[PDB]
C-alpha cells in the first residue's frame, strides 16, 4: 500500500496520554521492570512536613 | 479543479539513505532502494545524490 | 550447442561487500547480504572469503 497508516500532529501528547491510560487499568504503585514501569513519587512527609 | 492533484498526504520529496556503503581506496559505492509507491511515477530527471 | 549456457549478459564472479562490521576485542564479524539472482544457482563450496 505504501500508505503510511501512522498520522501524528504536534498537537498530540502520546506519552501523557499512556501515562494515563496505565493509572485506569491498575495500580500505578506496582513496579514492572521489563518497561521500566516505576512511577515518579516523592515522600509525603517530605512534600508536607508534619 | 480535478484529476491533477491528490487531496491524499503525500511527501513532494523523499530521501533516501544508503543500504550498503563501501568506502574504498580510490572509489565509493553507495547502494540505494529507490521505491516509486503505488499511485505515483517518478522523473529521474528529478533525482539526485545530496 | 544448446540449454547449457547463457547467450545472455552476466557475470561469472560478484563480489560482496560487508552490510554490517563490528570490529571487537577479540573478535570480528562481517555481515552480508547474499544475493543469488533469478535464473541462477550458486554452488556454496564455490563461496569464501577475501
Amino acid at each position: 500500500s505504501q500508505l503510511n497508516a501512522v498520522v501524528d500532529l504536534q498537537d498530540r501528547n502520546t506519552e501523557l496520554s499512556y501515562q494515563l491510560l496505565l493509572d485506569s487499568i491498575g495500580d500505578r504503585t506496582r513496579y514492572f521492570s521489563m518497561w521500566n514501569q516505576a512511577v515518579d513519587s516523592y515522600d509525603p512527609d517530605v512534600r508536607i512536613i508534619e | 479543479t480535478h484529476d491533477v492533484t491528490t487531496d491524499r498526504s503525500q511527501r513532494l520529496t523523499l530521501r533516501f539513505i544508503p543500504v550498503d556503503r563501501e568506502d574504498t581506496a580510490y572509489s565509493y559505492k553507495a547502494r540505494f532502494t529507490l521505491a516509486v509507491g503505488d499511485n505515483r511515477v517518478l522523473d529521474m530527471a528529478s533525482t539526485y545524490f545530496d
